[PDB]
């Protein structure tokens, strides 16, 4: 969760460089001029009748460079190293051509970052997976479009294959990941029809809250005790919390109504 | 067998047609033609002294 640039805006690389190589008179982030010596009066009447111009190349290279770095390409301890190779490299073919590539570049990379600001591995799943069941193809369908819903829903969720099989995690940093593969084939003996592994179990239990099953069917009784079950343990951490916050006005209080409680 | 000088072991090696290697790689094995310690001052255009 480190910053990845310096810049107070991750996004618009552009901005960033501006935040780290302007003089902090020119930029905005949200006196009485004529009582000023004569020295400072001048210069900035000057400056102003006749504006110095500069070279915008460090500065379109370090847009660049911290484009890179929010991109990842570059890590953060060689963005200096990047840098100057970049610099080496322009100043080698400097031209009016490239620096309207460099701007043009510096302007599709603010787009896609700015735009940008799992499926298809659950396709190809899906694809693999087989299509037509014995049992009843709507049970299964249902079962296939409550996944998709729930995974494009998740706001961080990732579906990936490891070698024969394919994993669903509930989170980047997480400790949840079912393996959809064996799960889907405990659960095709049974579509249409205490005997399931835990690892089906934690599935069920991750899309019932996501969930068109005909409640005849065994599945749509497990999703309908799971949805139960996961209403329970909802009022029932209401209750705990009340419970709790009003014993406070004890640890054993906390073993008690647990105790009691599961 | 008794009767007889002592000893003075001395131990010494005989390696020919060989040049002894020092890798430039850090764990001094070979993973790669070009070293990860090759590939650091690729592009950081330094110069450094040898001694």
């Amino acid at each position: 969760e480190a910053p990845r640039s310096l810049g107070p805006a991750p996004s618009n690389p552009s901005l960033q460089a501006l935040f780290q190589s302007q003089p902090s008179a020119e930029q905005e982030w949200h006196g009485d001029f004529g009582s000023q010596p004569q020295a400072n009066r001048f210069g900035a009447i000057l400056e102003a009748v006749v504006p110095p111009r500069s070279d915008p190349t460090h500065e379109k290279v370090l847009a660049i460079v911290n484009a890179l770095l929010e991109t990842q390409a570059i890590r953060r301890d060689e963005a200096g190293q990047m840098y100057t190779a970049l610099l080496q490299r322009v100043a080698r073919y400097n031209s009016v051509n490239v620096q309207g590539n460099l701007d043009r570049l510096i302007q599709d990379v603010k787009e896609a970052l700015a735009q940008r600001e799992s499926v298809v591995a659950l396709n190809a799943f899906l694809s693999t997976q087989p299509a037509v069941v014995e049992r009843g193809q709507e049970n299964y369908v249902a079962f296939v479009s409550a996944l998709k819903l729930m995974v494009t829903e998740a706001p961080q969720s990732e579906v990936y294959q490891a070698g024969p099989s394919f994993f669903f995690q509930t989170s980047r940093h997480g400790s949840q990941t079912v393996n959809l593969s064996q799960a889907f084939d405990n659960l095709r003996p049974l579509w249409g029809v205490s005997l399931l592994t835990p690892n089906t179990r934690l599935l069920l239990l991750l899309i019932a809250p996501f969930t068109g099953i005909s409640r005849d069917s065994y599945l749509g009784h497990l999703l309908t005790l799971y949805r139960e079950t996961i209403g329970n343990t909802r009022v029932d951490e209401t209750t705990y919390n009340e419970i709790t916050e009003v014993s406070r006005a004890d640890a054993s209080n906390l073993q008690a109504t647990l105790n009691y409680l599961l | 067998d008794p009767r007889h000088a002592l000893r003075d072991p001395e131990r010494k090696f005989l390696c020919d047609r060989t040049l002894w290697r020092i890798p430039f790689s850090s764990n001094f094995m070979s993973m790669g033609s070009l070293t990860d310690l090759g590939q650091n001052l690729l592009y950081a255009n330094a110069a450094h002294a040898l001694d």
